[PDB]
């Protein structure tokens, strides 16, 4: 009887799907669709780039830590194949094995060789150099060994993010709902606990993540499953039991939030309330506004690193939108308000699956990368048409 | 028109579940949404016909006796570009 | 033509991974459906009544 509901289900999965795959000549100006070994927990886009001129690309690079199994855990170094505009294949290699999970893995954003990785099996983020990768040969029968060992919580951590502007500052929000700045350059051989800048206690419920201002040291938000968002300075003395603020912003438990790239005072904040409330920092006695069109769980949200009105957010109705909140306020015609609120720009459905994560490809603009949980990836751009 | 789509899958001794959907999505569409559907089956193998209220929550083949014939058969019914059969939005 | 247009041809694996029916296997059916109103269940309700009457009749007429 529960097949019955099962099969119908998967198939209409099927269904979105090449009804995706069939107008896709209309929609997109390139789609690159990789089926990887492995489920891929997470991809950091890389800021360095080769551009072939003569024969006519450019290649980026990815960062993925995927796995192969339960307890195989690995990493890996993919480049990818950009067309060029002034005048085609994804490549897999540096695949490293991990000595455990990894639910999220940041590199430090001034310097590439760095990863600081954690999972949703360990309490202890461990980070990566050099030359943990570079000792490392695929014919050794072990995982590699991290830069560091930073442990001070006692549940497994959620995130990490560094300080774009200090110099490897780090934070580490868990499951224990505790928060943790990090500080590298103030190791001791004696003291792994002298890497330990603040240890906050602020939260209540177990907290989904935790990231810093993108202008500035001093500032990071929180948001954990009591449907509350904390705003802490760490040069606050009070800061390791008082947080610089405290808003209900939504009435279910927080999953991510985001920062406004170009602009340092608006952040996105998304729910399984599947509303995405924004927030201006002047003014935080007042949800900044609203964005409606996912009718379940929305996940994970994120800025373009080009143009600041265009959000993006993933859920789990298989669907990513993109809002240019350019258009409050605007008209639209009756045939119009279909599709939804008239500050919605676009909507992709090309996968089966619960999108694990995305990322904007920052080297290219309208293009984003994202890797779902049937093993797919997929490289994205809309045509000019909707927006040009 | 309902008797035109019935027509055109009558005399077809086969057909898909697809096919049947869309009959059936055709014949509501032409109906609306407040009037309430009901179904008739004929079996002139064994000569007998049934009478089912179909509602909103009712799938349209329900003979079906294995869970991988069930598999395929309510596999084929969520293909509609309508919404699903059973389930309520 | 935009309500009830396919959305796959797609493959299914079965428990041992056998492609299965996409909704494009066209059995071999007897037993046909039909679909109404209350109008048509009222007019196969009094037919049915009907029937059965002169059917018994005919049972009786030996």
């Amino acid at each position: 009887q529960a097949s019955e509901e099962g099969i119908n289900q998967e198939k209409c999965i099927n269904e979105e799907y090449k009804i995706w795959k069939k107008n896709s000549p209309f929609l997109y100006d390139l789609i690159i669709t990789r089926a990887l070994e492995w489920p891929c927990m997470s991809l950091q886009w890389y800021p360095e780039q080769q551009i072939f001129a003569e024969h006519g690309y450019t290649e980026q690079k990815m960062f993925l830590g995927v796995r192969a199994d339960v307890g195989k855990y690995l990493l890996a170094v993919a480049s990818i194949q950009l067309p060029y505009l002034n005048q085609l294949r994804v490549n897999i290699s540096n695949l490293y094995s991990h000595p455990e999970s990894v639910c999220s893995a940041k590199l430090m954003p001034q310097d590439d060789s760095c990863v600081a990785t954690v999972g949703n099996y360990h309490n202890d983020v461990l980070v990566f150099d050099k030359e943990s990768f570079e000792s490392y040969s695929s014919a050794s029968e072990s995982p590699l060994k991290p830069k560091y060992r930073l442990t001070k919580h006692t549940q497994p951590c959620t995130s990490v993010c560094w300080n774009f502007l200090s110099k490897g500052t780090l934070v580490s929000g868990s499951q224990d709902a505790t928060l943790s700045c990090w500080d590298l350059n103030a190791y001791n051989e004696s003291d792994s606990a002298s890497v330990l800048k603040v240890h906050i206690s602020s939260h209540e419920k177990q907290v989904s993540d935790v990231r810093f201002h993108y202008k500035h040291q001093d500032l990071l938000a929180s948001v954990s499953y009591d449907q509350y968002l904390h705003v802490h300075d760490i040069r606050r003395p009070d800061a390791s039991t008082k947080p610089a603020r405290s808003v209900h912003a939504h009435s279910g438990p927080i999953h991510s939030v985001a920062f406004n790239p170009h602009n340092d005072f608006i952040l996105a904040t998304c729910s399984t309330d599947k509303t995405i409330a924004l927030w201006d920092l002047r003014n935080l006695n007042q949800r900044l506004h609203t964005l409606e069109g996912h009718e379940d769980i929305v996940t994970k949200i994120s800025f373009s690193p080009h143009e600041e009105p265009i959000l993006a957010s993933t859920s789990a109705d298989r669907r990513t939108l993109v809002w240019d909140l350019s258009r409050i306020g605007e008209d639209q015609p009756a045939e119009e308000a279909q599709d939804g609120p008239p500050e919605l720009l676009f909507m992709h459905g090309g996968h089966t699956s619960c999108t694990i994560d995305m990322d904007w490809c920052p080297n290219y603009n309208w293009t984003m990368a994202t890797a779902a949980e049937d093993n797919i990836l997929q490289i994205w751009t809309p045509s000019r048409s909707i927006w040009g | 028109q309902v008797f035109m789509y019935y027509e055109k899958d009558r005399v077809q001794r086969r057909t898909s579940p697809r096919q049947q959907i869309m009959y059936r999505i055709q014949t509501e569409t032409a109906f609306g949404p407040d009037e309430n559907l009901c179904c008739i089956d004929w079996n002139s193998q064994t000569r007998q016909s049934a009478i089912r209220l179909m509602g909103r929550e009712d799938l349209t083949m329900g003979t079906l006796k294995s869970d991988a014939e069930k598999w395929c058969y309510y596999i084929g019914s969520y293909i509609m570009s309508s919404p699903t059969e059973g389930i309520l939005p | 033509f935009s309500t009830g247009e396919v959305w796959v041809n797609c493959k299914f694996t079965d428990t041992d991974g056998s492609l299965l029916d996409d909704g494009t296997k066209l059995s071999d059916r007897s037993v046909y459906n039909l679909f109404g109103n209350m109008s048509l269940y009222c007019f196969f309700r009094l037919f049915h009544t009907l029937y059965s009457r002169l059917e018994e009749i005919k049972n009786l007429e030996q």
